[PDB]
Protein backbone atom coordinates (compact mmCIF):
# COMPACT_ATOMS: atom_id res chain seq x y z
CA UNK A 1 0.00 0.00 0.00
CA UNK A 2 2.21 2.75 1.46
CA UNK A 3 5.39 0.94 0.73
CA UNK A 4 8.72 2.38 -0.37
CA UNK A 5 8.17 5.81 1.16
CA UNK A 6 10.67 6.68 3.91
CA UNK A 7 9.11 8.59 6.84
CA UNK A 8 12.29 10.63 7.32
CA UNK A 9 12.78 11.26 3.61
CA UNK A 10 10.06 11.05 0.96
CA UNK A 11 7.36 11.71 3.55
CA UNK A 12 9.07 15.02 4.38
CA UNK A 13 10.28 15.92 0.89
CA UNK A 14 13.94 15.58 1.93
CA UNK A 15 16.46 13.61 -0.13
CA UNK A 16 19.23 11.48 1.36
CA UNK A 17 22.90 12.09 0.57
CA UNK A 18 23.14 9.86 -2.51
CA UNK A 19 19.74 8.93 -3.96
CA UNK A 20 20.41 11.48 -6.70
CA UNK A 21 23.22 9.35 -8.09
CA UNK A 22 20.56 6.69 -8.62
CA UNK A 23 18.04 8.95 -10.34
CA UNK A 24 20.81 10.05 -12.71
CA UNK A 25 21.97 6.59 -13.70
CA UNK A 26 18.70 6.53 -15.65
CA UNK A 27 20.00 9.01 -18.24
CA UNK B 1 29.70 -3.37 2.29
CA UNK B 2 33.08 -2.55 0.71
CA UNK B 3 33.85 1.07 -0.27
CA UNK B 4 30.54 2.17 1.20
CA UNK B 5 29.67 4.90 3.68
CA UNK B 6 27.63 5.15 6.85
CA UNK B 7 23.90 5.15 6.28
CA UNK B 8 21.87 8.16 7.36
CA UNK B 9 19.31 7.48 10.08
CA UNK B 10 16.14 6.11 8.48
CA UNK B 11 17.82 5.81 5.10
CA UNK B 12 16.86 2.13 4.89
CA UNK B 13 13.81 1.73 7.19
CA UNK B 14 13.20 -1.75 5.69
CA UNK B 15 16.66 -3.07 6.52
CA UNK B 16 16.42 -6.20 8.68
CA UNK B 17 19.04 -8.00 10.79
CA UNK B 18 18.77 -11.79 11.01
CA UNK B 19 20.10 -12.72 14.43
CA UNK B 20 21.17 -16.09 15.81
CA UNK B 21 19.67 -16.58 19.28
CA UNK B 22 22.50 -18.78 20.53
CA UNK B 23 25.27 -18.21 20.23
CA UNK B 24 24.61 -14.50 19.67
CA UNK B 25 25.55 -13.79 16.08
CA UNK B 26 24.79 -11.60 13.04
CA UNK B 27 23.81 -14.11 10.36
CA UNK B 28 22.40 -12.16 7.42
CA UNK B 29 20.53 -9.15 6.19
CA UNK B 30 16.89 -9.11 5.16
CA UNK B 31 14.06 -6.79 4.27
CA UNK B 32 10.73 -5.81 5.81
CA UNK B 33 8.07 -6.14 3.08
CA UNK B 34 4.98 -5.76 5.28
CA UNK B 35 4.26 -5.63 9.00
CA UNK B 36 4.34 -9.43 8.93
CA UNK B 37 6.85 -10.60 6.33
CA UNK B 38 10.61 -10.47 5.99
CA UNK B 39 12.45 -11.36 2.79
CA UNK B 40 15.99 -12.74 2.73
CA UNK B 41 18.24 -15.16 0.81
CA UNK B 42 17.77 -18.93 1.02
CA UNK B 43 21.42 -19.78 1.78
CA UNK B 44 21.09 -17.70 4.94
CA UNK B 45 18.58 -20.08 6.49
CA UNK B 46 19.71 -23.23 4.72
CA UNK B 47 23.04 -24.29 3.27
CA UNK B 48 24.38 -27.75 4.32
CA UNK B 49 27.88 -27.38 2.84
CA UNK B 50 28.35 -25.31 6.00
CA UNK B 51 25.72 -27.35 7.81
CA UNK B 52 23.62 -24.23 8.17
CA UNK B 53 19.98 -25.21 8.55
CA UNK B 54 18.05 -23.19 11.10
CA UNK B 55 14.55 -23.51 12.42
CA UNK B 56 12.45 -20.60 13.73
CA UNK B 57 13.51 -21.13 17.33
CA UNK B 58 17.14 -20.68 16.33
CA UNK B 59 16.63 -17.19 14.89
CA UNK B 60 15.37 -13.72 15.77
CA UNK B 61 14.63 -10.76 13.49
CA UNK B 62 15.91 -7.28 14.51
CA UNK B 63 14.24 -4.36 12.78
CA UNK B 64 14.92 -0.65 12.70
CA UNK B 65 18.60 -1.07 13.54
CA UNK B 66 21.43 1.32 12.70
CA UNK B 67 24.13 0.18 15.09
CA UNK B 68 25.65 -3.25 14.39
CA UNK B 69 26.23 -4.34 17.99
CA UNK B 70 24.43 -2.09 20.46
CA UNK B 71 20.87 -3.02 21.49
CA UNK B 72 18.97 0.15 20.61
CA UNK B 73 16.08 0.19 23.06
CA UNK B 74 12.83 1.82 21.93
CA UNK B 75 14.04 2.14 18.34
CA UNK B 76 14.72 -1.38 17.11
CA UNK B 77 12.07 -4.06 17.35
CA UNK B 78 12.87 -7.71 17.88
CA UNK B 79 10.46 -10.32 16.54
CA UNK B 80 10.18 -14.11 16.73
CA UNK B 81 9.59 -16.29 13.67
CA UNK B 82 6.34 -18.15 13.12
CA UNK B 83 7.32 -20.03 9.94
CA UNK B 84 10.24 -20.11 7.48
CA UNK B 85 9.50 -20.48 3.78
CA UNK B 86 12.31 -21.49 1.44
CA UNK B 87 11.68 -21.64 -2.31
CA UNK B 88 11.18 -25.29 -3.31
CA UNK B 89 13.39 -24.86 -6.40
CA UNK B 90 16.25 -23.29 -4.41
CA UNK B 91 19.52 -24.75 -5.66
CA UNK B 92 22.64 -24.42 -3.48
CA UNK B 93 24.25 -27.61 -4.77
CA UNK B 94 25.37 -25.90 -7.96
CA UNK B 95 25.06 -22.10 -7.93
CA UNK B 96 22.39 -20.90 -5.50
CA UNK B 97 19.72 -20.43 -8.16
CA UNK B 98 16.36 -19.22 -6.83
CA UNK B 99 18.06 -18.01 -3.64
CA UNK B 100 15.13 -16.66 -1.66
CA UNK B 101 13.09 -17.24 1.50
CA UNK B 102 10.26 -15.54 3.35
CA UNK B 103 9.70 -15.36 7.10
CA UNK B 104 6.37 -14.72 8.83
CA UNK B 105 6.58 -12.96 12.19
CA UNK B 106 4.71 -14.37 15.18
CA UNK B 107 3.43 -10.85 15.85
CA UNK B 108 3.00 -7.93 13.37
CA UNK B 109 5.48 -5.07 13.75
CA UNK B 110 4.49 -1.46 14.30
CA UNK B 111 5.95 0.92 11.73
CA UNK B 112 7.89 4.04 12.75
CA UNK B 113 10.24 6.72 11.43
CA UNK B 114 12.81 3.94 11.57
CA UNK B 115 10.71 0.94 10.55
CA UNK B 116 9.01 0.97 7.14
CA UNK B 117 8.40 -1.73 4.49
CA UNK B 118 9.94 -1.58 1.02
CA UNK B 119 7.91 -2.25 -2.13
CA UNK B 120 8.26 -5.43 -4.10
CA UNK B 121 8.58 -5.02 -7.89
CA UNK B 122 5.87 -5.68 -10.50
CA UNK B 123 6.18 -6.23 -14.26
CA UNK B 124 6.13 -2.49 -14.95
CA UNK B 125 8.83 -1.94 -12.31
CA UNK B 126 11.14 -4.67 -13.58
CA UNK B 127 10.93 -3.98 -17.30
CA UNK B 128 11.33 -0.33 -16.49
CA UNK B 129 14.14 -0.44 -13.91
CA UNK B 130 16.25 -3.57 -14.28
CA UNK B 131 18.39 -2.04 -17.01
CA UNK B 132 22.18 -2.31 -17.30
CA UNK B 133 23.74 1.03 -16.36
CA UNK B 134 20.89 1.91 -13.99
CA UNK B 135 22.03 2.10 -10.37
CA UNK B 136 20.69 0.35 -7.30
CA UNK B 137 21.45 0.65 -3.60
CA UNK B 138 22.77 -2.08 -1.32
CA UNK B 139 22.92 -1.88 2.47
CA UNK B 140 24.26 -4.05 5.25
CA UNK B 141 26.35 -4.64 8.35
CA UNK B 142 28.68 -7.02 6.51
CA UNK B 143 32.47 -6.85 6.59
CA UNK B 144 34.26 -3.84 5.13
CA UNK B 145 36.76 -5.93 3.14
CA UNK B 146 37.55 -9.46 1.94
CA UNK B 147 39.97 -9.97 4.83
CA UNK B 148 41.29 -8.20 7.94
CA UNK B 149 36.87 -5.04 9.28
CA UNK B 150 33.37 -4.80 10.71
CA UNK B 151 31.29 -1.57 10.58
CA UNK B 152 29.82 0.01 13.70
CA UNK B 153 26.89 1.35 11.66
CA UNK B 154 24.76 0.09 8.73
CA UNK B 155 26.75 0.46 5.51
CA UNK B 156 25.34 1.73 2.20
CA UNK B 157 26.66 1.58 -1.36
CA UNK B 158 25.13 2.32 -4.75
CA UNK B 159 25.97 -0.01 -7.62
CA UNK B 160 25.29 -0.06 -11.40
CA UNK B 161 23.57 -3.05 -12.97
CA UNK B 162 25.80 -5.05 -15.30
CA UNK B 163 24.70 -6.53 -18.64
CA UNK B 164 24.19 -10.29 -18.56
CA UNK B 165 26.96 -10.98 -21.07
CA UNK B 166 29.65 -9.33 -18.95
CA UNK B 167 28.37 -11.17 -15.87
CA UNK B 168 28.19 -14.62 -17.46
CA UNK B 169 31.76 -14.57 -18.78
CA UNK B 170 33.07 -12.84 -15.65
CA UNK B 171 32.85 -16.12 -13.75
CA UNK B 172 33.17 -19.86 -14.32
CA UNK B 173 29.93 -20.35 -12.40
CA UNK B 174 26.64 -20.95 -14.25
CA UNK B 175 24.53 -17.76 -14.30
CA UNK B 176 20.75 -18.29 -14.48
CA UNK B 177 17.85 -15.97 -15.38
CA UNK B 178 16.90 -15.84 -11.68
CA UNK B 179 20.18 -14.01 -11.12
CA UNK B 180 21.44 -10.58 -12.08
CA UNK B 181 24.80 -9.01 -11.34
CA UNK B 182 25.81 -5.47 -10.51
CA UNK B 183 28.97 -3.51 -9.88
CA UNK B 184 31.57 -1.24 -11.40
CA UNK B 185 33.70 -2.37 -14.32
CA UNK B 186 37.51 -2.65 -13.78
CA UNK B 187 38.21 0.59 -15.63
CA UNK B 188 35.17 2.73 -14.75
CA UNK B 189 37.09 3.76 -11.64
CA UNK B 190 34.55 3.61 -8.81
CA UNK B 191 34.39 0.51 -6.63
CA UNK B 192 32.06 -1.27 -4.22
CA UNK B 193 30.37 -4.58 -3.53
CA UNK B 194 28.63 -6.44 -0.72
CA UNK B 195 30.55 -8.92 1.41
CA UNK B 196 30.22 -11.49 4.20
CA UNK B 197 27.45 -10.43 6.52
CA UNK B 198 25.53 -8.64 3.80
CA UNK B 199 23.94 -11.73 2.26
CA UNK B 200 20.15 -11.72 2.35
CA UNK B 201 20.10 -7.95 2.26
CA UNK B 202 18.20 -5.75 -0.24
CA UNK B 203 19.20 -4.17 -3.55
CA UNK B 204 16.71 -1.39 -3.94
CA UNK B 205 15.92 1.04 -6.72
CA UNK B 206 13.91 4.24 -6.59
CA UNK B 207 11.19 4.75 -9.16
CA UNK B 208 11.45 8.10 -11.00
CA UNK B 209 7.65 8.22 -11.39
CA UNK B 210 6.31 7.73 -7.86
CA UNK B 211 9.29 8.29 -5.53
CA UNK B 212 8.83 4.82 -4.01
CA UNK B 213 11.66 2.32 -3.41
CA UNK B 214 11.46 -1.21 -4.82
CA UNK B 215 13.54 -4.18 -3.83
CA UNK B 216 14.80 -5.53 -7.15
CA UNK B 217 17.12 -8.06 -5.60
CA UNK B 218 18.63 -9.90 -2.68
CA UNK B 219 22.38 -10.13 -2.10
CA UNK B 220 23.12 -13.74 -3.08
CA UNK B 221 26.74 -14.58 -3.86
CA UNK B 222 30.04 -13.40 -5.25
CA UNK B 223 33.60 -14.59 -5.69
CA UNK B 224 35.48 -12.68 -3.04
CA UNK B 225 34.58 -9.03 -2.43
CA UNK B 226 35.21 -6.01 -4.64
CA UNK B 227 37.59 -7.89 -6.94
CA UNK B 228 38.26 -6.46 -10.40
CA UNK B 229 36.61 -8.15 -13.34
CA UNK B 230 34.22 -9.60 -10.78
CA UNK B 231 30.70 -8.75 -9.71
CA UNK B 232 28.21 -9.41 -6.96
CA UNK B 233 25.19 -11.51 -7.87
CA UNK B 234 21.66 -10.82 -6.72
CA UNK B 235 18.52 -12.91 -6.61
CA UNK B 236 16.18 -11.51 -9.29
CA UNK B 237 13.22 -10.68 -7.04
CA UNK B 238 10.54 -10.08 -9.66
CA UNK B 239 11.42 -13.24 -11.59
CA UNK B 240 10.26 -15.02 -8.43
CA UNK B 241 7.38 -12.79 -7.37
CA UNK B 242 5.02 -15.61 -8.30
CA UNK B 243 6.39 -17.75 -5.49
CA UNK B 244 6.20 -14.81 -3.11
CA UNK B 245 2.54 -13.96 -3.73
CA UNK B 246 1.87 -17.68 -3.61
CA UNK B 247 3.00 -18.15 -0.01
CA UNK B 248 1.84 -14.71 1.17
CA UNK B 249 -1.69 -15.06 -0.16
CA UNK B 250 -1.90 -18.72 0.81
CA UNK B 251 -0.34 -18.26 4.27
C1 LIG C 1 16.88 -28.98 8.06
O1 LIG C 1 16.36 -29.37 9.35
C2 LIG C 1 15.00 -29.86 9.24
C3 LIG C 1 14.52 -30.23 10.65
O2 LIG C 1 14.42 -29.09 11.45
C4 LIG C 1 15.00 -31.11 8.34
O3 LIG C 1 13.62 -31.56 8.10
C5 LIG C 1 15.58 -30.79 7.00
O4 LIG C 1 15.63 -32.14 6.48
C6 LIG C 1 16.97 -30.22 7.16
N1 LIG C 1 17.45 -29.92 5.81
C7 LIG C 1 18.30 -30.84 5.27
C8 LIG C 1 19.00 -31.69 6.30
O5 LIG C 1 18.60 -30.75 4.08
NA1 LIG D 1 34.18 -5.73 -9.12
Amino acid sequence: ADCGLRPLFEKKSLEDKTERELLESYI
Amino acid sequence: IVEGSDAEIGMSPWQVMLFRKSPQELLCGASLISDRWVLTAAHCLLYPPWDKNFTENDLLVRIGKHSRTRYEANIEKISMLEKIYIHPRYNWRENLDRDIALMKLKKPVAFSDYIHPVCLPDRETAASLLQAGYKGRVTGWGNLKETWGQPSVLQVVNLPIVERPVCKDSTRIRITDNMFCAGYKPDEGKRGDACEGDSGGPFVMKSPFNNRWYQMGIVSWGEGCDRDGKYGFYTHVFRLKKWIQKVIDQF
